[PDB]
């Protein structure tokens, strides 16, 4: 029953999955940076 | 527009034509005019600097933004009434190029001095001004060079705020509007190129050309200066008190969150959880309103204090302090106003740090019969005259004359003590009930000052409909000096405000 109970949750059991990115470069005008959350979607 | 924001440095570079077409008192005329227009700039306390320069053949620079005098009001109006329309005497033709050219120079000198890739120079929005006829004749078209200092500062769809240019004439000129159009290229649906009489139509105008919707810091007395704007626009510190008693009584902001009024509203009593303020909101004419935390009644003040003299209503002390649930968010419809002998009207009056309370009371009660305004139930501004020494005297002799008030009265200071100022002399307006605390306040360097409160009257012409009469007794007002009440103003606002010493 212990087994079955471990087994059971390792197999359902859920991560942030986030996919932060930044983009920076560097323009005439200056530098600037940017940050993307995906924690839970698609974003522009 | 010009952005008118804490953030970032100011340049305004005002171009004078001083061709032979352009009479001397034209030019006179361009001075003044240039006068109130720096004047209006540096009184919203912001990082501007200033540069102007006189042309009529060659561009003469009588000052620079190099120069670190540029950000000093002092220099740049000496060295604007230092112009003189002889200067160009030589040359009387009309070269705008010249001019253009020369602000370019001035720019590569500057960004060479500051750095390419500085913020010093990237946070700056520069702005110029042209006061001309237009009617140029050589030199070259000015449109290469208004493209020329375009690149030179990138200017695209992302930095459209960061230039403005703008060719307006003023007086009495043969005014080529075609010319006006090409250098005051139009952004968007606002418009760079008038044609105007007289100064009075271009401060309007240039009141059109702030915006000062950017900044936040919110220093006192920035009212506005337009007809076309709404009443609490013009007097953003006006606010509408409501006690349980139903009448209505009013107050100035004096911080973000502290009201005064008058005590003599609060007659029901000192619970004010009970009580209800409205202050003006950009979102609605009706306003915001708000709860107030504690009150603070003057411990002097009682109605019936004199009541053994006969002395039916004494105003002794009429005055009241509130705070309010949260603190006010700033705008343009909601602004403090500075109290007298502080630092922050002393900033306001842009005078030496070591100032007094009397040396201020001083510079505003400068004279026998000083100007002053109210605000009136629909929130229109009226002019009262303040009457002080001899003829304070004199304005409050006319007590004696009651009949209702004081059925016992022999002692005309017995009631109007020296808290109380002169009002409602000659054609001045007599504030109501309905009005009762609001600010008596002042203009000054575009700034606004109170200096005293509604109290009371001798008339009630509310008794939008205003009548007065010609019957014994005159009209005539007294508002509770808040000169002569600073002991307990510090007492209560020491925390808030950091009063100057007495
Ligand atoms: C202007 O910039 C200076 C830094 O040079 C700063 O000290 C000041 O607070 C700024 N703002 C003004 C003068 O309104
Ligand atoms: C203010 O309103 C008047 C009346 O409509 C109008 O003539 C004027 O152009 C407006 N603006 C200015 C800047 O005076
Ligand atoms: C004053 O009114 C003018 C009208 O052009 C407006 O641009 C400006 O934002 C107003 N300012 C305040 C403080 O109300």
């Amino acid at each position: 029953l212990d087994a079955l109970s471990a087994y059971w949750i390792a197999s359902h059991t859920t991560e942030e999955r986030g996919l932060n990115v930044t983009l920076s470069s560097t323009g005439r005008n200056g530098f600037k940076s940017h940050a993307l959350q995906l924690n839970n979607l698609e974003e522009e | 527009k010009i952005q008118i924001q804490r953030s970032g440095h100011l340049n305004l570079y005002l171009l004078l034509d001083c061709s032979q077409s352009v009479s001397e008192n034209d030019f006179l005329i361009f001075k003044e005019s240039a006068s109130l227009m720096v004047d209006r700039i540096f009184s919203f306390e912001i990082n501007v600097s200033v540069a102007i320069i006189t042309f009529a053949s060659e561009p003469k620079v009588l000052m620079s933004v190099l120069n670190d005098n540029s950000r000093d009001m002092t220099e740049v109006i000496s060295s604007l009434e230092n112009a003189n329309y002889k200067d160009h005497e030589n040359g009387t033709g009309t070269n705008t190029y010249a001019a253009l050219n020369s602000v370019y120079l001035m720019m590569n000198n500057q960004m060479r001095l500051l750095g390419m890739e500085t913020m010093a120079w990237q946070e700056i929005r520069h702005a110029i001004i042209l006061l001309t006829d237009g009617k140029s004749n050589m030199g070259g078209s000015p449109k290469t060079a208004v493209d020329h200092i375009r690149e030179i500062l990138n200017i695209n769809q992302k930095r459209n705020d960061y230039l403005d240019i703008y060719a307006i004439g003023v007086g009495k000129l043969d005014v080529d509007w075609r010319e006006l159009n090409e250098l005051g290229s139009k952004k968007d649906g606002e418009r760079h190129a008038f044609i105007l009489q007289d100064t009075k139509a271009l401060h309007q105008v240039f009141e059109h050309m702030l915006d000062v919707s950017k900044l936040t810091d919110t220093i006192c007395g920035v009212g506005n200066m337009s007809a076309n704007a709404s009443d609490q626009e013009r007097t953003p510190w006006h606010v509408t008190i409501k006690p349980k008693s139903q009448e209505t009584c009013r107050g100035a902001l004096i911080s973000d969150q502290w009201v005064l009024t008058a005590a003599h509203c609060f007659r029901d009593g000192n619970d004010h959880s009970l009580w209800r303020v409205n202050v003006g909101d950009p979102k609605s004419q009706w306003g915001k309103e708000f709860l107030i935390e504690k009150a603070v009644i003057s411990p002097g003040f009682d109605v019936f204090a004199k009541k053994n003299q006969g002395i039916l209503e004494f105003y002794g002390d009429d005055i009241a302090l509130l705070k309010l649930a949260q603190k006010v968010k700033m705008s343009t419809h909601a602004r403090p106003i500075c109290l007298p002998c502080t630092m922050e009207a002393n900033l306001a009056l842009r005078r030496p740090q070591g100032s007094t309370c009397r040396d201020h009371e001083n510079e505003l009660l400068n004279k026998q019969s000083v100007p002053a305004h109210f605000v009136a139930l629909n929130g229109s501004k009226l002019n009262i005259n303040l009457k002080m020494g001899v003829e304070w005297t004199s304005c409050a002799e006319v007590v004696s004359q009651e009949k209702t008030m004081f059925p016992n009265l022999t002692d005309v200071r017995e009631v109007v003590t020296d808290q109380f100022l002169c009002s409602g002399t000659q054609e001045d307006e007599s504030p109501c009930k309905g009005e009762a605390g609001g600010a008596v306040f002042l203009e000054r360097r575009f700034r606004f000052f109170q200096v005293g409160l509604v109290s009371w009257g001798l008339y009630n012409p509310c008794l939008r409909k205003r009548a007065p009469r010609s019957k014994v007794p005159p009209p005539r007002d007294f508002h509770i000096n808040l000169f002569r009440m600073q002991p307990w103003l510090r007492q209560h606002l020491g925390d808030v405000l950091n009063f100057l010493p007495l």
